């Protein structure tokens, strides 16, 4: 987790530099000082990269070299129990349809449709989140 | 001494009468415990509520077209000529305490009655509950559904209303007048004259509070008697066969849950009658032949009729000095529709040839052709219903009214075909999912094989395992299969303390191994009964 | 809870500002949720009784 | 079906072993939170460009920010973040019940924050400022209301995850789910701290 | 007024000359002639925001006003001076009379509405669909003056109810009924729009059926 | 032929889960090294020359 | 990368479906009588206001 | 020494082996194929617009 | 582990020998699984004919007729492709 961390610290450094130079060169040499739109966007994309890179560096320090992060690693080194990978599920399409219902209720100003879409989204997200935890029916 | 009193009353009843044998026989009757089998109950429950509400409404409703000035509380209709029926509907809404609530829950119960009948019909159709033992049931049920629809029409038509009045004008007057040979004669008999005939609303009142509810009650009695004595069908399962009913006896369990379901359905209907406004007739002035509204729909169970009117392309025929109006078409439509609904099991047995006594239901996926046909019928019904709402759909969802009309026109031919194809392939795909889970077992998380980098989903066999890893495939038996280890005994033992605090470890243990033993004993008993059936 | 809801239904039906109030008149708001309260209390009562029976 | 093909305690397990490998769900939620930061960046850009274009009195005369109720809600949000972190601490352990208690009180504090924000919204609305009324009113309401929608989503996640912990034996996967929900809540209240330092402090 | 007409001309010369000629005669196949439309037409059309139309389609929709009350009056006075036509009602002060346009009678206003307005709008003033891409918008938003001017000038596919069909008394009565229906709470719970059968059936099939089927699934088993 | 990327080291219609046999990844282009072992050394030798 | 699947594969299925239906609703501007979005792709502000 | 292979691989596969997969498939490869097919559907919709 | 295999004796009744086979439809015996291709093609032709005949009505516009023509042509093309493939034995 060190290489993909360093990637994000490099991106964070560049974005911080770009935001700082934009702010300095717009606060003066511009008609209305700092643009306040590009400046904030650059600052918070710097923040985006900073959060991701900080988490990656934290994990990398927390983690011993993984086989994937280790050169000269045999395939048998990584062999073993991989985690749960969700098999077939029809809940994603229902979530998409629910959000589409809410989106059309938003575009077409139909507050009833917005509410129905929000209810559908909550129901479908519950179904997805609970899909692999719903215990057997007890009768 | 309540125990002694109960014993004495039982002895009196069994001394005067001798129902011990019969009473035991019904109290022991077994009813399957599938949720879908409760669907029909909803309709019955809704029906009961309607009766209980309907009688109440009869104590305050005066059916008549006698013109009168309101002179009542509702200011926006004062001095306006209205039929006495509309005046009394307004009085119920405003003048009698709870009258708005009572008629509101009555109309909501009518809508739930219709919708639950439709859902029950779909259930029995897709599950094939109409086969050899129970065609007559189907048939009467079909008739029953039809009656409900018409009574609903006669229900919101009772309060002489602009919306309901224009609905009467379109449907009854126009269509009856359109029928070629006797159409005008039927119109004059039904109205005792032309459309505004002064004997329409009283006749509809008689048909709606006395005649049609009585016929529906008689048909419901026949329906429930047949289901009771043609003991309910069941889905395939472990210990379930064509010659037994696996479930819960009537008295301890089935009666309690049925009564609780009636209570909860009544609660849903009361909550709707309070919080949701149904047919706000006061906004709808008294019916006048000239006044109009843009919406002008009937209740959802006749929206398919209205949509069929809208989408049918204005085709008329003109014989020798006679006219055959386009309205005629819808009548024929209904005929065919009903003629195909009432008769369907006989067409099914004539085409397929299944003339066997079928007691085990069929999963809809296991009958791709019938599932596709039912999906096609539901698609056509939905298309027609939304076509009736094409006015409102265009208003809210910005689509040109002509565009919606032509979408419906092309759809009533194309959408059924697409839905049939999709439903057929979907049913076969569900069958293949079942076969795959049988032949491989349930799926789980992925693991990377030790020596090489093979990735395997780490299945779970549902049956005996071969000498090597792969199991012996099982044989499909028409019962649902577990596609998720979720629903098996995997990761399903949360702390039984409480939501906030635990219980002592000894108590949690006792409870969890008790539940484990109970469910294992249930499985063992079902398996032993299954083996004893054949073996 | 079903019992308290039934008692609330009795109390609201006996003592609540029902009756049509002309648009704009003070107390129209109380009327506007009179029938909603009737239905709410009745439905909660019977629904909760049914829920208790099912449980 | 001798005993089992997959010798796993639960049908659902951690998507990667968190001991020697990164918690993959944690990485995914961190990435998504980093993106939602840039969404809030769009909102902040709107507000800031509106601020630059005022005639020296950025909150119009009709609008008068109710700091008396605004400070308490921020305090409640940071307290909810602390209790969420306590819920996480309980989650790393097998103590599902402590996790549930901590997350329930966090949910209550977040709901109280939402209720207080609604109260302040109605107070501002009755005294003039509204979305269709003024540029300040519109930008303020838009930013704070999208944050409030995020808070409501966090409350939804809290209730859903408590229910999920109720329906299965508390697994390391459930602990990771609780941890990612806590990450989302921490993002939510951090964004609120920024929105308070801008809307109410910097003005 | 001289300054009012000057301001109206200034606003007109740079907002609508493209659709309507500089002499207010409609540009062919872009916009109609504004000669004789009147101050009432301008007020209703611009206060509702329709007039900076920005497209030629089946139905010009309502949108936020592009001019403020004073500018609305300036444009309306300009048009009134050019052609001469209906004028927006005004009270003693001089502003666009809105409170004074609420007729006392509502039952008579209700009959007038149902005979004339409900034909396409609704029983209770909601919207309605029209032939091809057109519709009748909801009356909830329109203020009394806007309703009055809409009746007094049929914007597009609206019958123009002259002062002789609906005398100021009848127009005020209809305005009163419209406002009363729009602002009156739906007695008997949340009024699902104004259309009965369609929202009512949809709400049945969603709320009641989902609840009943979910309760059946809870009570019943699966197999 | 002469592919890279580890994507051509699995049955051309890839099995569910993408692999039944994973090569010992030694460079950017494991599939080429698997299918052409003799070039492995060459790949390491001529690489730097450019 | 030699992986069996994507990190959150239900999530990528959700992404695909969210795309399909979002694109469908965006394109559905054409069925409306007014038509689809007339403002340029870039959709600069005042031209996009109500 | 010789393998028993079909003369030509299955062209289409058995009826109804795809619809439920599309509805439920969690396999990334199938989702990518769906992406490509839908994306060219859209690339024709656009492009016809261009024509 | 809480589950048990099920077996069902279902009354079987045509003798499910002509039409569909379990390989094509895994639950052929369990219920109606075959709709003849003849009724397919006849219904498709009837749908196309209905689409054409709706061109005759009361509508001055012609976008509607063109959409009808396009949809009916699509249906006829699908039915023709299916019929040709069936006649040749699902080739091309
Ligand atoms: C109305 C709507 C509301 C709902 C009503 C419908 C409910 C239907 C459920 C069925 C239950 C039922 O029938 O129960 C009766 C049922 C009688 O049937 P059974 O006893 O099993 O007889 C053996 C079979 O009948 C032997 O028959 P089988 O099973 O071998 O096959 C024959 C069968 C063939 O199956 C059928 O064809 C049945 C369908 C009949 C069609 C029409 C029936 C109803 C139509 C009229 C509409 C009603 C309105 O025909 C019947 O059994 C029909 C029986 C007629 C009753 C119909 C019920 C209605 O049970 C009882 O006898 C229980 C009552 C015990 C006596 C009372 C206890 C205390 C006595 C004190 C009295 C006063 C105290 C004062 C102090
Ligand atoms: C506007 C402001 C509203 C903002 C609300 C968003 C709040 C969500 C953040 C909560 C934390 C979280 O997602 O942790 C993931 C966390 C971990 O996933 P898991 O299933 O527990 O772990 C097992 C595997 O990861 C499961 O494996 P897998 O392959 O399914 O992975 C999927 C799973 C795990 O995937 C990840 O964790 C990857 C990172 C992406 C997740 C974050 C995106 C979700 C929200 C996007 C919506 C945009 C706003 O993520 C999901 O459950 C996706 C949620 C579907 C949302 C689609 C919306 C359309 O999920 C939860 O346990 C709780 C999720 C509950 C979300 C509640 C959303 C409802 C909001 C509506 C409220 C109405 C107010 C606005 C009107
Ligand atoms: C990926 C992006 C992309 C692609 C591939 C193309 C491809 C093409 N574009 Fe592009 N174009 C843009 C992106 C793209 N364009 C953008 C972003 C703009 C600016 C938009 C704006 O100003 O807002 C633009 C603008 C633009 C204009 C200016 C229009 C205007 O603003 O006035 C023109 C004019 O000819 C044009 C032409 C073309 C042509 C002739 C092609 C050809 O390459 C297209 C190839 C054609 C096809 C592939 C169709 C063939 C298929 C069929 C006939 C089958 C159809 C069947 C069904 C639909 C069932 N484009
Ligand atoms: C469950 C329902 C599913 C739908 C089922 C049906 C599917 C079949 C679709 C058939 C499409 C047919 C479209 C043709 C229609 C047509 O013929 O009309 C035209 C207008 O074309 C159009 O809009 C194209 C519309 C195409 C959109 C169809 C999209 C499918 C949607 C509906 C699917 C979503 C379903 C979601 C359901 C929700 C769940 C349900 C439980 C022109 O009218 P007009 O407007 O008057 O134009 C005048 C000129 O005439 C005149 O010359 C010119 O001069 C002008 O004046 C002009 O005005
Ligand atoms: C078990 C049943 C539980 C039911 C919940 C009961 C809720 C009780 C609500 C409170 C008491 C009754 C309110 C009666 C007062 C009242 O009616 O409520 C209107 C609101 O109405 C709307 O707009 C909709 C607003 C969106 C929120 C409500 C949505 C609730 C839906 C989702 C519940 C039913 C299910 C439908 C699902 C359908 C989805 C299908 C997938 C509010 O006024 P307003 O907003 O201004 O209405 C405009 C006039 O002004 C103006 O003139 C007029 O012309 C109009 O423009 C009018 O809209
Ligand atoms: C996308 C949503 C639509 C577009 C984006 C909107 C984003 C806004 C987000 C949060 C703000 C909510 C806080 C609302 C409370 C703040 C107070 C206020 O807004 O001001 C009062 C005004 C009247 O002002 P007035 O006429 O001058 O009369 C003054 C009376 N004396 O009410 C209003 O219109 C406010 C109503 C706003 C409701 C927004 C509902 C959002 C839920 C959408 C669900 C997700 C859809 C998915 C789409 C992909
Ligand atoms: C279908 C014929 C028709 C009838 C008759 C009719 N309307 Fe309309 N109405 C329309 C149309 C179309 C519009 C759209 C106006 C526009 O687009 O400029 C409209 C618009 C309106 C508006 C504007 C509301 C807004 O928010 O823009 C009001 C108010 C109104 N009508 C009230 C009435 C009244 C009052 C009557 C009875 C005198 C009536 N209508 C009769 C069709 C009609
Ligand atoms: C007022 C209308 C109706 C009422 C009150 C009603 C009631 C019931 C009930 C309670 C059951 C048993 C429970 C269940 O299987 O769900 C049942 C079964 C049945 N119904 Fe109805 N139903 C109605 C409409 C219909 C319709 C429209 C059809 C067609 C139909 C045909 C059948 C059939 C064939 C059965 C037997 C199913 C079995 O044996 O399990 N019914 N009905
Ligand atoms: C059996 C199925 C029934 C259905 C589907 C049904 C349906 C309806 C509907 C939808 C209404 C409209 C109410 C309104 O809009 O206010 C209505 C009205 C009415 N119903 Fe029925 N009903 C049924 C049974 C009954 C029964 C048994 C009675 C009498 C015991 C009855 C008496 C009435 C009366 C008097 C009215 C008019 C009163 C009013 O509208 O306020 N109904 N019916
Ligand atoms: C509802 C039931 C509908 C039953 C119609 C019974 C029609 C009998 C009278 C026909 C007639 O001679 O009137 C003159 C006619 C208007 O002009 C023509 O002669 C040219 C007609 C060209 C198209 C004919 C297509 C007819 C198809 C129907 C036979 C199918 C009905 C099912
Ligand atoms: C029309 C559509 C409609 N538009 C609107 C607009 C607004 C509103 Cl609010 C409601 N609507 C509706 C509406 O609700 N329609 C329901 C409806 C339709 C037809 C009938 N029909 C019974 C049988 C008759 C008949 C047929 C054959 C006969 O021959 C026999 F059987 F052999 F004797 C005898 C009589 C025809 C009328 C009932 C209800």
């Amino acid at each position: 987790m060190h290489i993909e961390a360093r990637l994000f610290e490099i991106l964070t450094a560049f974005f911080a530099l770009a935001a700082v130079v934009y702010a300095v060169l717009t606060a003066m040499f511009a008609t209305g000082g700092v643009e306040w739109a590009g400046t904030t966007a650059l600052v918070l994309t710097t923040g985006l990269t900073l959060i991701t890179g900080t988490f990656f560096r934290f994990v990398a320090r927390r983690l011993d070299t993984r086989p994937e992060d280790y050169e000269d690693a045999e395939i048998s080194d990584g062999a073993g129990e991989l985690g749960f990978f969700a098999p077939h599920s029809w809940w994603p399409i229902l979530i998409s349809l629910s959000f589409s219902t809410a989106a059309v209720g938003a575009a077409l100003w139909l507050p009833w449709l917005i509410a129905a879409g929000v209810a559908f989204v909550i129901t479908s997200v519950c179904g997805l989140v609970f899909e692999y935890y719903w215990g057997p029916e007890k009768h | 001494d309540f125990a002694k009193l109960a014993a004495a009353q039982g002895d009196a009843i069994d001394s005067r009468y001798h129902p011990s044998a019969a009473v035991r026989r019904q109290l022991n009757k077994v009813f399957p415990t599938h949720w879908s089998f409760l669907l029909g109950e909803i309709a019955l429950y809704s029906f009961i509520i309607l009766l209980l509400t309907g009688v109440w409404l009869t104590l305050f409703f005066d059916p008549s077209m006698a013109h009168v000035t309101y002179d009542g509380v509702y200011q926006p209709l004062r001095g306006v000529q209205m039929s006495r029926a509309y005046e009394t509907a307004l009085d119920i809404s405003f003048e009698v305490r709870g009258g708005l609530f009572v008629r509101q829950v009555h109309h909501w119960a009518a809508l739930m009655f219709a919708a639950s009948i439709m859902v029950h019909l779909a259930r029995i159709f897709f599950t094939g509950a109409f086969r050899r033992p129970r065609e007559a049931n189907w048939v009467i049920g079909s008739l029953l559904l039809i009656l409900a629809m018409f009574e609903g029409f006669f229900g919101y038509s009772l309060p002489d209303d602009l919306l309901s009045g224009t609905g009467i004008r379109a449907a009854l007057s126009g269509i009856t007048m359109g029928i070629p040979v006797i159409g005008t004669w039927m119109h004059w008999a039904l109205f005792g004259g032309d459309f505004p005939g002064e004997i329409l609303i009283p006749r509809l009142y008689a048909l709606h509070i006395l005649l049609i509810p009585g016929i529906i009650l008689a048909l419901i009695g026949a329906h429930l008697a047949l289901v009771w004595f043609q003991k309910h069908t069941q889905f395939p399962g472990p210990g379930r066969t064509e010659t037994n009913v696996v479930g819960v006896r009537v008295m301890p369990v089935f009666a309690v849950k049925s009564g609780a379901f009636f209570a909860m359905i009544t609660g849903v209907l009361g909550l709707m009658g309070g919080l949701l406004t149904i047919n706000p007739i006061w906004n709808l002035g008294p019916y006048k032949p000239s006044q109009v509204s843009a919406g002008s729909q009937p209740d959802f169970y006749m929206m398919w009729t209205d949509g069929l009117i809208r989408l049918w392309p204005a085709w008329e025929f003109y014989p020798f000095g006679h006219t055959i109006p386009q309205g005629v078409w819808v009548a024929v439509g209904m005929g065919l529709v009903f003629a195909l609904l009432i008769a369907y099991p006989f067409i099914e047995k004539k085409v397929t040839g299944d003339d066997a006594h079928h007691n085990l239901l069929q999963r809809p996926r296991d009958v791709p052709v019938r599932t596709a046909i039912g999906s096609m019928a539901i698609a056509l019904y939905l298309l027609l219903t939304f076509a009736c709402m094409n006015d409102i759909i265009a208003l809210k969802f910005h689509i040109s009214l002509n565009a919606t009309t032509w979408i419906g026109r092309i759809g009533m031919v194309v959408l059924p075909a697409i839905v049939y194809f999709v439903a057929y392939r979907w049913a076969i795909s569900l069958q293949r999912s079942d076969r795959e889970v049988l032949e491989h077992g349930v799926e789980t998380g992925i693991i990377k094989r030790l020596p090489h980098g093979a990735y395997v989903e780490l299945h779970q066999p549902l049956g005996p395992v071969d000498e090597h890893g792969h199991p012996i495939p099982l044989e499909y038996a028409g019962a649902p299969l577990p596609k998720r280890m979720n629903k098996l005994g995997s990761g399903g033992a949360p702390g039984t303390g409480s939501f906030l605090f635990p219980d002592p470890a000894v108590e949690h243990e006792a409870l969890t191994e008790a539940a484990h033993a109970s469910e294992h004993k249930s499985l063992t008993a079902l398996k032993e009964h299954q083996d004893r059936i054949h073996g | 809870l079903g019992g308290l809801s039934g008692l609330a239904l009795l109390l609201v039906f006996l003592f609540w500002p029902w009756e049509y109030q002309p648009f704009g008149s003070e107390g129209e708001f109380l009327y506007s949720l009179a029938t909603p309260l009737y239905g709410l209390t009745f439905g909660l009562s019977i629904l909760s009784i049914g829920i208790g029976a099912v449980l | 079906m001798t005993s089992a093909v997959g010798t796993s305690g639960t049908a659902i397990t951690s998507r990667v072993h968190s001991l020697n490998r990164p918690n993959m769900v944690s990485v995914g939620t961190i990435v998504w939170l980093s993106s939602e930061l840039m969404f809030f960046a769009g909102l902040f850009a709107m507000y800031f460009t509106a601020r630059a274009q005022a005639g020296g009195a950025w909150p119009p005369e009709p609008t008068e920010l109710n700091l008396a109720l605004a400070v308490p809600v921020t305090l409640v949000l940071i307290a909810s973040s602390f209790t969420c972190q306590m819920g996480v601490f309980a989650a790393e352990r097998g103590d599902v019940f402590g996790l549930r208690r901590w997350y329930v009180i966090t949910f209550l504090m977040g709901l109280f924050f939402v209720l207080g924000q609604g109260y302040e919204y109605i107070h501002l609305v009755e005294h003039g400022t509204t979305i269709p009324g003024s540029a300040y009113g519109s930008v303020f309401y838009l930013a704070t209301g999208f944050h409030g929608l995020h808070v409501i989503g966090g409350l939804v996640a809290f209730v859903l995850l408590l229910a999920r912990t109720k329906m299965s034996k508390f697994t390391p996967a459930q602990a990771t789910a609780a941890i990612v929900v806590s990450y989302y809540w921490h993002f939510v209240d951090i964004v609120w701290i920024a929105l308070f330092a801008t809307i109410y402090f910097v003005r | 007024q001289s300054a009012l007409l000057r301001t109206g001309k200034q606003l007109f010369e740079t907002s609508c000359v493209s659709c309507h000629g500089a002499n207010l005669q409609g540009v062919p196949d872009r916009g109609p002639s504004l000669i004789g439309t009147g101050e009432a037409a301008v007020y209703f059309q611009v206060s509702t925001g329709r007039m900076p139309a920005m497209r030629g389609e089946a139905q010009a929709p309502s949108k936020p006003p592009h001019f403020d009350e004073s500018q609305i009056d300036a444009l309306g006075a300009y048009v009134q001076a050019n052609g001469g036509g209906p004028t927006v009602p005004r009270d003693d002060h001089g502003a666009v009379a809105q409170e004074s346009l609420i007729g006392g009678d509502v039952a008579r206003g209700g009959d007038l509405f149902r005979l004339n307005c409900a034909s396409c709008h609704n029983f209770t003033g909601k919207g309605g669909a029209l032939s091809s891409g057109k519709y009748a918008p909801d009356l909830g938003d329109a203020n009394p003056a806007q309703i009055y001017t809409a009746m007094l000038t049929g914007p597009q596919n609206m019958p123009k109810f002259s002062d002789r069909q609906l005398t100021p008394d009848e127009k005020r009565d209809i305005v009163a009924y419209v406002r009363e229906s729009a602002e009156t709470p739906s007695y008997g719970g949340y009024g699902l729009g104004g259309f009965g059968p369609a929202p009512e059936g949809m709400a049945m099939w969603i709320i009641g059926m989902v609840a009943a089927i979910g309760v059946a699934m809870w009570i019943g088993s699966r197999a | 032929g002469y592919g890279n990327s580890l994507e051509w080291a699995t049955s051309c219609p890839p099995p569910r889960h993408n692999f039944t046999e994973l090569p010992r990844i030694r460079s950017e282009r494991p599939a080429f090294e698997l299918h052409y072992p003799h070039m492995v050394e060459r790949m390491r030798a001529e690489a730097h020359v450019g | 990368i030699g992986a069996p699947d994507v990190a959150f594969p239900r999530l990528n299925a959700l992404s695909f479906w969210l795309f399909l239906f979002g694109a469908l609703i965006a394109i559905a501007g054409f069925i409306t009588p007014g038509g689809a979005a007339d403002f340029g792709w870039t959709a600069y502000s005042p031209l996009t206001d109500a | 020494e010789l393998e028993a292979r079909r003369p030509f691989p299955e062209r289409m596969g058995p009826k109804g082996n795809l619809i439920y997969k599309l509805i439920t498939t969690t396999d990334h490869k199938l989702i990518g194929i769906m992406y490509c097919v839908v994306c060219f559907a859209f690339f024709l919709v656009g492009g016809l617009m261009a024509l | 582990m809480s589950s048990t295999q099920d077996r069902s004796q279902l009354d079987p009744e045509v003798e499910r020998h002509t039409g569909v086979d379990v390989e094509d439809v895994p639950s052929a015996e369990w219920g109606w699984s075959h709709m003849p291709i003849g009724v397919m093609h006849i219904g498709g032709l009837l749908s196309a004919a209905f689409l054409l005949v709706m061109m005759r009505g009361n509508h001055v516009g012609h976008v509607e007729d063109w959409f009808l023509i396009g949809f009916a042509a699509v249906i006829v093309a699908l039915v023709g492709r299916n019929w040709w493939l069936r006649r040749r034995g699902w080739i091309r």
